[PDB]
């Protein structure tokens, strides 16, 4: 019989099993208890995880590292680490996703602070949205689609095959399309967002098998550690191998956002849930960084001289598109998505550094930005106009600092971590990918990353100027709490956005600890 | 007349041209699926730089 | 050995985390904390200065940790003669900021009251940055707070100051984080080119150390990247310290900003690009440093002079005083790259006497425009009828930036000029030339807003000239003092000074050419 | 014949599924489309199978089946949201996200 | 390598209608006319897997592809039209050109890609298929991909809520029964 190991298999059985388990609850549990379970259901089953995460990483001290399921699940220390960075920005995205309306006369609070329609089905601003507004009632399906994204997503960077980790890619993608689809206040855009995001994700994930299927055909395995061998060994084809991982590279990068695919980013960012666009620009961009990096670390190694400078070329293209297109944003929520760009186009310095202190750098910092972002979108998420909109437009920000010091000092916080100053764990983070970059021989990515952030640093600053620097507007936005959940997200990401700056060796020698792949 | 037109100048010149290429670039984002589904089947560009790695740039 | 060091930076960052805790209602204790916080670092720099002794070794009351080994990088401090002259202007600076811009955070509103406690806090935040800048051996971790302390400044400069005070902020970071990232590219390429030498372990930031391999001739470099590292150090520093042509930032952040928060960037936070320069720029990078000596001579001359016609060019009085800062700046920095000890003593020298003689000026001419409410030089006229006191401090402030030998800064430029000569004459002639511009931009002014019939509004009117209140007294009197006592008697200064520019010397293999008799 | 051809029809057919994402406004033709695309991967996926003499390239194009149902499945009900709201299904009437 | 000349033949009477399908599926004026082609596209590869000893898969590949496809069909009629021709005039300017030259070249630049591979060895699938090709499928996913197959109920789950949350309108939505449409007031009647 196949023996399965159950025990690192852990976190990911866990979060499947939790998802499930929310089904049932949206199946056979009454409305007036499926928030209340569902969300203890959720969160809980996330700490769980966590808990699980640490327990297999404690059992990886030994081996390094071990497969699962007769191959096709490889849990080493880079996969633990990515786990449970998925697994605590995914308890904090949660977090936000469950706050409702902050308060009413009536008790119909919907789940509406976090920006989800009742009825995703009922037309926009029909009559049947308005009456399931006053009754209060909310679609809880959030909760099982988005655990499943963090199952999928789990799952991404330690799938070892190219049949599971496709696989992974789709169950992370599916509940990704529906969720944006399902913000509470301009419905018209959130829906907009979720169809360009899954039109553009179904050919990018075609792109991707196709890739696979060409990976396959040179190598004849599906294994990484196979590919690798077959690489390595010149048995494959050698043009089948550099086409599969250019279409495997499309697909990947799509999901991080390079520039040749990155035009889904903003729009789906601007449209989506706060919420929803918070937890997938954290989560989804470390997972999709993970199978990258299993995927040149591992699977392809030997053709480093082949896909080398094709990374340059994206790389490059990534921290100068998506910064100076961000110069000019007048949108919060989308200059944010510009800069998302833009730290991919990071990120993927890193990677092309191709060096164990490229696999450290990046897992930090997409540990340290997906911290960053998510409370950037967690407190754009209150910035709301008069009338309940997110109040995303740049210049309705003015003097909102000034209104707000404590929310205002949080933001700039995190903008400075993403232009990358001192003192943020953005510029540890920012430094420790570029060091690998330039002990990899990548020096002039250094420098053109630097005058990217040069770049970025202006609109990074320009919204701390509105914010503070300027008087408030006469129908400047005004903040909604809107519970205790929001607050506690806000604050334990900008007090690990600051810690990790000021302090980053703790969770630095994790990072060089996870280091090394189990090739 | 130097400081404020040429030292200045200079400055005020790449503000400039970064803003004329970031409104340019922000015309890529035309809002179009079709738009984007074409950048990313540029992805061409990308399998043609992989092969064309073999072929000695 | 107590952990003097530490304490001496960290006590202006966590009193200005206690400042800005502070409610609302406590702006009164908020100014007295914050300024007792300013007074116990100064305590905290005079008893390193009484305990340094400059015959000992090179950097003394040094502390060593681990702060993040995978970087290469320790928290190493350690203060030598230059770095214990640029401790000491900023320990005594910032309390007279402070008590200085006592009320310019006053008619800030909103941000729920904290406007004091927010000014008080950043000026110690920026206060400790620099210090830890300072006394920072390890070029990582000075990067690191050298980067860093833009930031409270950009806040300082954005809020409170003028109505243009948006854009200065944003310029004035955008070319120093500019810089500061060209410099990090070059720390990466050293932290690599460490690595790929034997001399060390691995990459490595420990300044010591690496001044010892290259000194030693063990850490041998490509002369290309060492001019390229040396290039990314020099452009970050030469923004930071507004060396010529790069000096466009200055002007806009120095007459937009509160003049508290204009002489802190320009007498204490703008030395630290110079302190910089002479430090790492000569001490990693001697042979880059040399190759390109003829250059940045050129262009600190240049901007000198440039400085100075500008200056007498400006119509705005705070515009005039921060391109006569920008001029100054190219003295210390024509000082430094000379590699001369007359040179480079003088230099640092320099950087202290400019530091008090620009802190004086620049809050007096605050002071002034605060009586007013233009900053324009034809706005005034015979304020010394009105204001005694106050022309005759603008006067006393304004001879000791034109370099009067009974005032300190003479000694320092005289210092720079010889040293300029024994190797550069031309240059040094060029320079000198600053003297007679200096005398200009100097007294005109003084003639402009000072003297003649006293204009409308001055002595009268609604907003009339007052003498100064003794707060002001307070602050100028302090000033006025040490200029004239580091120029009867700078020796105390150069005590200190003298060695380390020594080892610098000693350091970099360079020495002052014998006379030619 | 070569069995080369297969890959090569493949190419194709990904190709032309491509293009039709590019071409048609239509969702539903898009979904056609995707669908076309993902049969040319399964097409190359069962001939390198044949090539490589196993069957895992059969068990990666089943695979590739579920997806594409899943993914369609998805994609209609976004459409029939979309629809409800706007009474079109047209991709280029959802353009209001731009620059 | 070279296969079959029976095997030649299916191929290139089928592959020829694969390709003619897809073309139309891209081309096809009527949306009815498109979700055909591609039914067409569909049993064509079908064939052709099972000419490529892959019985199960291409029987498969019918079986769901024609339910799949109808109900392509089904949303064709429901969002689209019955009879409804599209213009397919190039709306974005200059967007068919371009969308035509990346197609055409990303084709070719895979083709290119992967030029002779068959010829590197190409070994016969009867190994593998003796013992039965669907038990030798069903230990491959059940030993070797029993977690991708176990994931594919996931994939399952989140499609059926996908459809439920936008899809299913609510009570607030729901169509008057007959019995309530024939009491309003008097309903119809007076």
């Amino acid at each position: 019989t196949p023996s399965i190991e159950y025990g690192l298999l852990s976190p990911m059985l866990i979060v499947f099993g939790v998802a499930i388990a929310g089904v049932l609850i949206e199946a056979l549990a009454p409305r007036q208890s499926r928030y209340p379970l569902q969300v203890t259901l959720a969160l809980g089953g996330l700490i769980a995880t966590v808990v699980a995460v640490v327990f297999v990483a404690r059992g990886l001290s030994g081996t390094p590292g071990r497969p699962a399921v007769l191959g096709a699940v490889v849990l080493d220390a880079p996969a633990v680490f990515l786990q449970g960075t998925i697994a605590l920005v995914g308890i904090l995205g949660i977090m936000l996703i469950a706050e409702r309306q902050k308060a009413t006369v009536s008790a119909g609070e919907a789940r509406g602070l976090e920006d989800f329609t009742p009825q995703a089905s009922a037309v926009a601003g029909s009559v049947a949205e308005q009456l399931a507004t006053k009754t209060g009632v909310m679609q809880t399906e959030v909760f099982p689609l988005t655990m499943f994204a963090i199952g999928g997503m789990l799952l991404f960077p330690a799938a070892d095959d190219l049949l599971t980790m496709f696989v992974a890619l789709e169950v992370l993608s599916l509940p990704l399309y529906l969720l944006c689809g399902l913000a509470r206040r301009r419905r018209l855009l959130s829906q907009e967002a979720a169809l360009k995001y899954f039109l553009l994700g179904a050919f990018s994930s075609a792109f991707f098998i196709y890739g696979a299927a060409m990976l396959y055909g040179s190598a004849g395995t599906l294994d990484l550690s196979g590919i690798a061998e077959s690489v390595a060994a010149g048995s494959g084809n050698t043009s089948l191998a550099l086409l599969g991982v250019a279409l495997l590279l499309v697909g990947v990068l799509f999901k991080v956002g390079a520039v040749p695919f990155h035009s889904w980013i903003p729009d789906v960012y601007q449209g989506a849930p706060t919420s929803i666009t918070a937890f997938m620009a954290a989560a989804t961009k470390i997972a999709a960084f993970g199978a990258m990096l299993r995927i040149f670390y591992v699977a392809v190694p030997a053709l480093r001289d082949d896909w080398r400078p094709v990374l340059w070329a994206i790389a490059i293209l990534t921290m100068v598109v998506g910064t100076v297109t961000a110069v000019t944003q007048t949108d919060v929520k989308r200059m944010l998505a510009y800069s998302a760009v833009a730290h991919s186009g990071f990120i993927l310095t890193g990677v092309i550094a191709a060096n164990p202190a490229g696999v450290s750098s990046t897992l930090f910092y997409l540990f340290a930005y997906g911290f960053s972002t998510l409370g950037a979108f967690a407190v754009v998420g209150l910035i709301r106009n008069a009338a309940g909109d997110e109040e995303t437009s740049m210049a309705q920000w003015a003097g909102l600092g000034r209104r707000y010091p404590i929310v205002g000092v949080v933001f700039s916080l995190f903008l400075l971590a993403f232009a990358g100053i001192p003192l943020t764990s953005g510029f540890v983070s920012k430094f420790a990918v570029f060091k690998a970059a330039g002990e990899g021989g990548a020096i002039p990515l250094v420098i053109i990353g630097v005058i990217a952030s040069a770049v970025a640093a202006y609109f990074y600053v320009r919204v701390i100027v509105l914010m503070f620097f300027t008087e408030p507007p006469d129908d400047a936005p005004e903040l909604v709490v809107p519970s205790g959940l929001s607050t506690a997200v806000v604050t334990v990401t900008a007090a690990v956005t600051f810690a990790l700056g000021a302090l980053p060796q703790p969770l630095l020698d994790l990072a060089n600890s996870a280091e090394t792949f189990l090739h | 007349t130097v400081d404020d037109k040429a030292v200045d100048g200079t400055a005020g010149g790449l503000a400039a041209l970064v803003s004329r290429t970031s409104d340019a670039l922000r015309q890529v984002q035309t809002g179009f699926a079709r738009s984007y589904a074409l950048s990313m089947l540029g992805g061409s560009a990308l399998v043609v730089a992989a092969i064309l790695a073999v072929q000695l740039w | 050995t107590f952990p003097w060091l530490t304490v001496l930076w960290a006590v202006p960052v966590v009193g200005a985390a206690v400042v800005i805790l502070l409610p609302a209602a406590q702006q009164v204790l908020a100014k007295w904390l914050a300024l007792a916080v300013s007074v116990l670092t100064l305590a905290v720099t005079a008893v390193v200065a009484i305990g340094f002794d400059p015959a000992a070794a090179q950097y003394q009351f040094v502390e060593s940790h681990r702060w993040i080994p995978s970087f290469g990088t320790g928290y190493i401090l350690g203060v030598d003669g230059i770095a214990l002259a640029l401790v000491v202007l900023t320990a005594v600076l910032v309390p007279l900021l402070i008590i200085a811009g006592w009320n310019d955070a006053s008619r800030q509103t909103g941000l729920a009251g904290r406007s004091v406690q927010a000014y008080l806090a950043l000026t110690l935040a920026v206060e400790g940055m620099v210090l830890m800048s300072l006394v920072a051996l390890d070029i990582l971790l000075f990067y690191v707070f050298f980067e860093a302390m833009l930031i409270p400044m950009y806040f300082l400069i954005g809020g409170f100051g003028g109505e243009n005070r948006s854009r200065a902020a944003v310029k004035f970071l955008l070319y120093n984080l500019f810089g500061g990232l060209i410099m990090l590219a070059a720390v990466i390429g050293l932290y690599v080119v460490t690595a790929g030498s034997d001399a060390f372990a691995a990459g490595t930031f420990d300044f010591r150390e690496i001044v010892a391999a290259v000194s030693s001739g063990e850490f041998a470099v490509n002369p290309a990247i060492m001019n390229f590292l040396f290039l990314g150090f020099m452009f970050a520093f030469a923004v930071k310290a507004p060396l010529w042509p790069f000096h466009r930032w200055l002007p806009d952040a120095a007459v937009e900003a509160t003049p508290a928060s204009a002489v802190l960037m320009m007498a204490v936070m703008d030395k630290v690009g110079t302190f910089g320069m002479l430090r790492y720029c000569l001490q990693l990078f001697p042979d880059a440093s040399t190759y390109f000596r003829p250059v940045v001579i050129t262009l600190a001359a240049i901007g000198i002079v440039y400085g100075a016609v500008l200056a007498i060019g400006q119509t705005d009085v705070m515009r005039l005083i921060a391109y006569t800062s920008i001029s100054h700046f190219g003295f210390i920095i024509l000082g430094i790259f000379v590699m001369t000890s007359q040179g480079q003593s003088g230099s640092t020298l320099y950087m202290i006497n400019h530091g008090i003689s620009t802190a004086a000026l620049f809050l007096i001419a605050g002071f002034l425009v605060s009586r007013r409410g233009s900053r324009l030089i034809d706005s005034y006229g015979g304020v010394q009828k009105v204001a005694p006191v106050l022309a005759g401090t603008f006067l006393v402030a304004g001879l000791a930036t034109l370099s009067l030998p009974g005032l300190a800064p003479f000694i320092s430029e005289f210092l720079v000029l010889i040293g300029t000569f024994t190797r550069y004459p031309v240059v040094a002639v060029f320079a000198a030339t600053a003297l007679v511009l200096s005398a200009v931009y100097i007294l005109w002014t003084y003639q402009r807003m000072m003297t003649g019939p006293v204009r409308d509004g001055i002595g009268d009117g609604d907003r009339p000239v007052r003498d100064l209140v003794p707060r002001e007294l307070v602050v100028v009197a302090p000033l006025l003092a040490l200029l004239l006592v580091l120029g009867i008697y700078p020796k105390p200064a150069l005590d200190v000074i003298n060695p380390a520019v020594e080892h610098t010397l000693t350091t970099i293999g360079q020495t002052d050419p014998e006379p030619t008799v | 014949m070569n069995p080369d051809n297969y890959l090569y029809l493949s190419a194709l057919l990904f190709t032309i599924g491509a293009a039709g994402v590019l071409l048609r406004r239509n969702a539903i033709v898009m979904f056609m489309c995707v669908e076309l695309m993902l049969n040319a991967a399964n097409l190359a996926f069962v001939n390198f199978s044949r090539m490589h003499g196993q069957l895992d390239g059969q068990v990666v194009a089943f695979f590739t089946m579920v997806v594409a149902a899943c993914e369609v499945v998805v994609g209609l009900a976004i459409i029939m949201a979309i629809f409800r709201t706007r009474r079109s299904a047209s991709v280029d009437d959802a353009n209001l996200l731009k620059h | 390598a070279r296969t079959s000349t029976s095997e030649a033949v299916v191929f290139w009477v089928v592959g020829t209608v694969a390709l003619v399908g897809a073309i139309g599926v891209v081309a096809a004026r009527k949306a009815v006319y498109s979700a055909v082609f591609l039914a067409c596209t569909m049993i064509s590869l079908a064939v052709l897997y099972i000419a490529q000893d892959a019985p199960f898969l291409g029987v498969v590949q019918i079986v769901v592809y024609t339910g799949a496809v109808m109900m392509l069909f089904l949303f064709v009629l429901m969002l689209i039209g019955v009879d409804l021709t599209e213009s397919l005039v190039e709306t974005i300017k200059g967007h068919r050109i371009a969308a035509l030259i990346a197609g055409a070249g990303f084709g070719i630049l895979v083709i290119a890609g992967i030029g002779n591979v068959s010829v590197a060895g190409f070994s016969g699938l009867a190994a593998a298929n003796s013992g039965g090709n669907v038990e030798g499928l069903a230990a491959l996913i059940f030993t070797r991909y029993l977690w991708a197959f176990e994931l594919t109920s996931a994939l399952l789950i989140t499609a059926a809520l996908g459809a439920m949350v936008l899809a299913h309108r609510e009570r607030f939505e729901r169509r008057k029964t007959q019995r309530e449409l024939a009491i309003e007031r008097f309903q119809t009647g007076g």
